[PDB]
């Protein structure tokens, strides 16, 4: 497609700026490295407790 | 130390709660919220900013002879997996243990600014409330949550009314 | 009957963190580190469109093999796409010496 | 659990002492306030104590006649009632507030 | 502070049938208030701890919902046992607390 | 703050102990050691977990005119290695450290539940310990560890033994 | 807590001033400042005594047609070297919160060795300093920075003093 | 922003009550001191005094004979020179000292 | 305590010229030294609160310098406004505080 990227793996493009991606081992370009990972989330916030 | 958070406090992380004869709810202390905003904030963009790719082309093409190679290919991919993978899981926790450490020294030192300009004129109750013991109303309110509040004048009133 | 109470904010986020010591921690904000989006298309990298063949392979399309002729030619590929059905090149059996290495060449 | 007295009536101008006693709750740990509902009327919130007796807060409608004192000691809380108007005549309950007075403070027990 | 209003005064419907209250402040209170139904010659009973949460002790009957301004306390099923006077109460802003005049609700 | 352990306490990490005319010894306080040790373990679980290999063969072989292939596994191996052993001491460093700073940070909260509760009934004197001025027995000795001491029961005997 | 530091403290990290009636100056507070220095000695030299480089040599030739071999070794290097200059980046950058908050820690340390030492013989005043309510001459600063001070010498005039 | 007044003068042996009030500065944030002039001469510190009342310095030339107290409330620092001599004639100033005592201290506002 | 005495008992150059005047410690001060500017009549005043670093309100025209035991004050340029008494203080040891006993500088 007329689509630009920065990345591109067989899966189709991919458009981040963060470090990792778990979408696919074979890449093209500037790209996040790949992990196993499912679930990288950084706490920016409050526990969060409501009672 | 507190049991938890206030839902009615929504213009910040950080926050005081006043009940006075005047009115009552919840407001932002901005200059703590704001430092910490910054603080984290900076945090995460560091945590991101820092990784830096070259362009690169991760995949190889070896022939029916070439199977060793093809294996070595895969040994290095593999290595690279695990070793982003196992530190990114750790950074990850490590840093999330300490922000929400962080969030609670800074309520911790919020209370103490408090307690320490209060001194004598206010009970310390417990669960992060104080209880003046001469009339606060909402000009002391204000320059108690601003760290401007005049100890000596009502320390004539909060003694008498303390016994 | 003047009080004052330190607290902080609480929400209704359902985002879960988890640190070195706990599972499962609510927070009321976070960021997500790991991309897992794709757009399902193959793009242009850094402007340039990739070099698409279609049903032949780069030994199709480099010797002229009959069913390759209906391919376009770009001047300029920023990478080569070949389906997994892909399969025109070499039509009169025989081996294509060092084939790895010119497809290698050929990529960009 | 808790036991009323309204201190029945007097003309207006005069004066009435008001006490509960509660004896189903620590009464140190929870704070007391006062409900008033006249006849024929809605409810009125009239007036309300901490457990630490520091803090007091009355209804407009009463201040500067009526007043809260407390003992902890006895389980008991007092209203002094000064000052009588013909539009004091009415029900007084005393209900025990929440624990969790700084939020969510919805008068649970009557 | 806060004015609470009650507009259906009287609520009126036959046994078992479904029926509705309204309560609505002059400010916000983002769900901090609660409800009380009331039998002639006794105090209030609390129904209702949050503007939607039920009391303990109160059945699966009612239940309520609501917003910035504008609460509803929902009769699923109104019973022989439940004529009464309602009310709202709302502590989101109180030196004194405050309370709306009251509904009666009535058995056809 | 408290200048070494007990050999006595051998019910848990964390706890109290006591003396009063009814008797003495040793008793863990059961929350504190038991939170302590499920959020320690926990993160060990963590730190091992995480790794998750994939089934591999490292050993390659190649012959005498591959030498400059020979070297780069070469090269791999090393790097590799290099990267683990360097990741794994510093790992066990930090970690190391904040175990420690946690263990101490959970003494002195222990330490501050009590002070916080007993208030002017007893004297503070140092090093972990506190004594009463009104006479506490083994029922008292339990409230106060367990966090359910009565402060105003016992201030008139406590204010009067003071002078 | 401390507005800043001080210029005329040469001789070591963490310490006191004093003023009195004979005379006035800085000192270092030794036991604080060399323990400070250990530490921080020690984990300077760990960070950079555990890398240990094997004798290599990265560089590589290959040939006119070997470029997949060429691109497997450009990956290979490019791959180590993200890896290293990631983590050196955020290992130097969560040493210095460390070590920052360590040093603050130290000075909040040294402040309560000496408050909890002088209870009531001194007023607290803020920003680090205290004030003695009885004479305090060059022997008693001497006791109190040593952690030597007899509360009891000075009960006496302190409380006379106070009111 | 301070006003002074010296006391006037007495023959040697006698005593003087010398005052100041302040009303552009705080006075309670602020410590202050005496410096006094005397003519002919150069600028000799005499004496100073903390916010808290509880931190006071004398010259070894006066020791024993001047003594300082204030008042906050009344944002007024007092002198009293007793067993005066005929050395002790000069001019007497009240400055205010830097805010930031345990570092730099200045003098700079007379 | 630290004795400071000034050498330059008197300064005295014409309208416009550049001149200077030394403070001398008996102990080293380590810039903890203010400078100030007495005109007669009047208290002194504060011209540079540092033994280098100029004090609110005052012009350009002077500044200072030092090290351990010697300070320097410049006037880059005397004004008819500046005939006047200089003095130096310590405040690096001071259960009193002491000042030189100051010089005058003076216009031809
Ligand atoms: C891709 O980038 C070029 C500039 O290099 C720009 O002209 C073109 O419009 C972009 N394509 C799309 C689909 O945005
Ligand atoms: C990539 O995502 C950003 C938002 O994170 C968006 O602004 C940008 O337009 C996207 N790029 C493309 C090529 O769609
Ligand atoms: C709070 O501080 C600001 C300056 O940042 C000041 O303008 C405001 O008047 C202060 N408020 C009170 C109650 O003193
Ligand atoms: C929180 O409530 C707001 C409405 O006030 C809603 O728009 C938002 O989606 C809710 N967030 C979550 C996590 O439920
Ligand atoms: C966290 O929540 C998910 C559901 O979202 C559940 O599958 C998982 O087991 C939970 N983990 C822990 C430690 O409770
Ligand atoms: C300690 O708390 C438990 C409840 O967890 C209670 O059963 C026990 O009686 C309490 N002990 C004392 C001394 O109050
Ligand atoms: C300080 O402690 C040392 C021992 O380490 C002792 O010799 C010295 O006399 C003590 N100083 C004071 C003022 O007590």
């Amino acid at each position: 497609h007329d689509c630009n990227t920065t990345c591109q793996t067989p899966k189709g493009a991919i458009n981040t700026s963060l470090p990792f991606q778990n979408i696919h081992p074979i890449t093209i370009g500037k790209c996040p490295k790949y992990v196993k990972s499912t679930k990288l989330r950084l706490a920016t916030g409050l526990r969060n407790i409501p009672s | 130390f507190i049991e938890g958070g206030w839902t009615g406090m929504v213009d910040g992380w950080y926050g005081y709660h006043h009940q006075n004869e005047q009115g009552s709810g919840y407001a932002a202390d901005l200059k703590s919220t704001q430092n910490a905003i910054d603080k984290i904030t900076n945090k995460v963009n560091s945590v991101i900013e820092k990784m830096n790719t070259q362009f690169t082309a991760v995949g190889k093409e070896f022939n029916h002879l070439e199977k060793r190679i093809e294996n070595l290919n895969k040994k290095v991919d593999d290595g690279f997996l695990d070793i982003w993978t196992y530190n990114a899981e750790l950074l990850v926790l490590l840093e999330n243990e300490r922000t929400l450490d962080y969030h609670d020294s800074n309520v911790k030192n919020l209370y103490e600014k408090v307690r320490s300009q209060l001194k004598n004129n206010a009970k310390e109750i417990g669960n992060g409330c104080f209880e003046f013991y001469h009339k606060c109303d909402n000009t002391c309110m204000e320059s108690v949550k601003n760290g401007t509040y005049d100890y000596p004048k009502y320390s004539e009133e909060a003694k008498l009314n303390r016994e | 009957g003047d009080t004052l109470c330190i607290g902080y904010h609480a929400n209704n986020s359902t985002d879960t963190v988890d640190t070195v010591l706990e599972k499962n921690v609510t927070v009321t904000h976070s960021v997500n580190l790991l991309e897992d989006k794709h757009n399902g298309k193959l793009c242009k990298l850094r402007g340039v469109a990739p070099l698409h063949l279609g049903k032949c392979n780069i030994a199709g399309w480099i010797l002229g093999n009959p069913e390759c002729e209906s391919l376009s030619t770009a001047s300029s590929w920023s990478y080569i796409v070949e389906t997994p059905s892909s399969d025109n090149g070499t039509c009169y059996p025989g081996d294509f010496i060092d084939y790895e290495e010119l497809r290698e060449q050929l990529s960009s | 659990q808790l036991v009323e007295s309204g201190g029945d009536l007097v003309q207006p101008g005069g004066s009435l002492r008001l006490s509960c006693v509660v004896s189903g709750f620590t009464f140190s740990t929870y704070s007391m306030n006062w409900v008033r509902q006249a006849p024929g009327k809605g409810l009125e919130w009239v007036s309300y104590i901490s457990s630490s007796s520091l803090s007091r807060y009355y209804a407009d409608s009463v201040k500067g006649r009526f007043t809260i004192s407390r003992d902890n000691a006895k389980n008991s809380l007092s209203l002094q009632l000064n000052s009588l108007r013909a539009e004091d005549t009415a029900v007084y309950y005393c209900v025990r507030g929440s624990i969790t007075w700084p939020t969510e403070y919805y008068l649970d027990y009557w | 502070e806060i004015v609470m209003t009650q507009s259906p005064a009287t609520l009126s419907v036959s046994p078992g049938e479904r029926a509705t209250l309204s309560c609505r402040a002059s400010q916000t209170i983002r769900s901090d208030l609660a409800w009380y139904q009331q039998k002639p010659g006794q105090p209030p009973r609390l129904i209702i701890y949050g503007a939607s949460t039920r009391a303990t002790g109160i059945p699966a009957r009612f239940s309520g919902s609501g917003s910035g301004t504008e609460f509803t306390l929902t009769i699923s099923s109104l019973q022989s046992e439940d004529s009464a006077v309602y009310f709202c109460q709302q502590y989101n802003n109180w030196p004194p607390l405050t309370f709306g005049g009251g509904t009666k609700v009535e058995i056809k």
